[PDB]
């Protein structure tokens, strides 16, 4: 039944990859429904 | 309280040094210490290889073996 | 630390336990073996055990004779002392009553606790040998690996995201 | 409640040491402690590598450029195996120096090859024995020439291997 | 068979980490550390160091 | 190979004992040592006067510890063996080897 935690494994890593490059500005949806900005988001705070 | 209970007023012994099991030491800077100083609120610190009371001073600024 | 047959201290008789877990002990803490050693050495009067005839208390040198109360309690006071394992006495209250004619006195005895220098002989090991691995798992690998990094991956996904 | 196993690396070393500054006289004083710390710290790297001098010499854990050496002093030449099964054929042959062949033994030495239920075995009544496989990890034609050697002098032996049940 | 994960740990606990000082950083009050040791003002704090 | 028991060792747990003893009508001279990390004893045996010790060993259970070095004109040929009066799963520790302590350290020789 590992297969159930590769498959939670394979998505969680799509999340955290388009978080990584999320472009510009990019919305990833967490399990929970809550919702994740990409770094260059986090960014734009110093981008004044 | 367990320092000073069992001993007979008279003889004048001071609470300075004295250590006190179960208490923890006070982590503040040097900055801190003089701080509560004036205060005259007493820590209990941690010392040179070892650790103890600091001193009996009240609220009023008298030390406690006089009280 | 002296190991003995554990001595009931309400009764007298051997502290078989309660009804639930009845058996033997042994004293173990050094309260118990004490209490149990000085209640000995005071119960048997001197002479009266035999194949040892100096071991006892000589109460019939005072006991129906005129006596001083001070010569008692320097006697009373000695004996407690013969045990290598005593700190202190700590208060003597002794009373003596002309009516009645009884002598009854008070004190308590101060005494340390010790370490077990070796449990070989008692019960229990304190070593945590390890367990043999189960099926394949030591030459194919383990599925925990797996299942750690999937909850490390799901606890991560749930800490970003503002709760 | 304790590990028989001493060679572990040594819990907090470096602030070991730095306890016997006598009386705080040096502490605070970001000169000294400076000094001590950067010679202190070379042993930190030396004694945490006296552990995988011999944690990694163990047969389990071995990598193939000493796995070899294990393997040569025994006679177990690595001929053509890779490391994941060159372990296996290590452990079989040592295995069967204690052995009888019997069926419950014979259960035990496949057992580790293929976990729990990647293995069951069929008897039959003129020397036939019949070996299936559920759930092979490896490679198994050249584990096969063990497999014969553990096994009595006239057994007649049929080898078949699938994915599952 | 998928036992490679024996690497992902190193990386995996190393972007913990990294979050853990991106948000130090991002939502710190008037700072972070990085394996450098070098500081790292949070955003409230930059906001007050800077030639007014 | 008949062997009897004709030697009965104790330690003080003093970490550098030092005695001489004598075996099979030979006499040799050991040496104790008390390891902290690994928490066992080492020992070292050699002639009277040697300058330094033919044999040094760890010291285990149920062990042989002569068992390698039966070729040699100054090592006894008997057996050296420690076994724990006790719990079988007491292992070997500082104060509790001798007659009483809980383990057994003996030497055993064969017969002839």
């Amino acid at each position: 039944d590992a297969d159930k935690a590769v498959d939670q494994i394979i998505e969680d890593s799509k999340r955290l990859h388009i978080v990584v490059n999320g472009t510009g500005t990019e919305q990833a949806v967490a399990e929970d429904g809550s919702l994740l900005p990409s770094v260059r988001k986090a960014l734009i705070d110093n981008l004044y | 309280i367990g320092a000073m209970a069992a001993n007979d007023p008279s003889y004048g012994d001071s609470l300075h040094l004295k250590t006190m099991p179960g208490m923890v030491p006070f982590a503040g800077s040097d900055t801190q210490r003089s701080n509560a100083w004036s205060r005259n609120a007493n820590i209990y610190r941690g010392l040179y290889g070892g650790g103890s009371y600091i001193e009996g001073k009240t609220s009023s600024g008298q030390y406690v073996d006089v009280i | 630390q002296f190991k003995d047959l554990l001595l009931d201290p309400l009764t007298g008789d051997l502290d078989f336990g309660t009804p639930g877990d009845r058996g033997m002990r042994l004293a173990l803490t050094n309260q118990l073996s004490l209490r149990q050693r000085l209640y000995l050495r005071f119960a048997i009067w001197a002479g009266d055990w035999y194949f040892d005839e100096t071991f006892g208390f000589p109460y019939r040198t005072f006991v129906g004779k005129k006596t001083v109360k001070a010569v008692l309690d320097g006697r009373i006071k000695s004996e407690v002392r013969q045990e290598p394992d005593v700190l202190q006495i700590t208060d003597f209250q002794s009373t003596m009553d002309v009516v009645s004619r009884s002598y009854k006195c008070f004190f308590t005895v101060v005494t340390a606790e010790g370490e077990e220098i070796s449990l070989a002989f008692v019960g229990e090991d304190e070593y945590q040998y390890p367990t043999p691995p189960e099926s394949n798992v030591q030459l194919c690998g383990d599925e925990g690996v797996i299942i750690n990094f999937k909850n490390k991956l799901y606890y991560l996904i749930n800490f970003r995201l503002p709760k | 409640l304790k590990d028989v196993n001493h060679i572990h690396p040594l819990p907090d070393f470096v602030r070991g040491g730095f306890d016997y500054v006598p009386s705080d006289i040096f502490s605070g004083k970001e000169n000294f402690e400076q000094t001590l710390r950067i010679l202190l710290e070379r042993l930190e790297f030396i004694d945490q590598k006296m552990v995988e001098l011999a944690e990694l010499r163990t047969t389990l854990n071995a990598e193939d450029a000493i796995l070899d050496e294990i393997g040569r002093q025994l006679g177990i030449y690595r001929n053509g195996l890779n490391d994941p099964e060159y372990r296996a054929v290590i452990m079989i042959l040592t295995g069967n120096n204690s052995k009888s062949g019997t069926r419950a033994d014979i259960i035990a030495t496949l057992k580790q090859l293929f976990g729990e239920d990647g293995v069951t075995t069929y008897k039959g009544y003129n020397y036939r024995l019949d070996i299936n496989i559920f759930n092979t990890c490896m490679e198994v034609t050249d584990i096969l020439p063990e497999i014969i050697d553990m096994l009595p002098l006239v057994t007649h032996l049929r080898v078949v291997e699938n994915q599952g049940y | 068979i998928a036992l490679l994960s024996s690497d992902a740990d190193k990386a995996v606990d190393q972007i913990i980490e990294d979050s853990k000082r991106l948000h130090i950083v991002v939502n710190g009050t008037g700072q972070a550390v990085a394996e450098d040791g070098s500081l790292l003002p949070s955003v409230r704090k930059a906001l007050i160091d800077n030639l007014y | 190979r008949t062997v009897v028991r004709t030697f009965d060792f104790e330690l003080s747990g003093y970490p550098d004992e030092t005695f001489r003893v004598v075996l099979d009508s030979v006499t040799y001279e050991l040496r104790f040592m008390w390891n902290e990390r690994d928490e066992s004893w080492f020992m070292s045996l050699g002639d009277i006067g040697a300058q330094r010790p033919t044999i040094t060993s760890k010291l285990t259970c149920y062990s042989d510890i002569l068992a390698p070095y039966r070729y040699l004109d100054n090592v006894p040929d008997g057996n050296l063996y420690l076994w724990p009066l006790g719990d079988i799963r007491t292992r070997a520790g500082r104060f509790n080897i001798g007659p009483l302590k809980g383990i057994q350290m003996t030497y055993s020789s064969l017969i002839e």
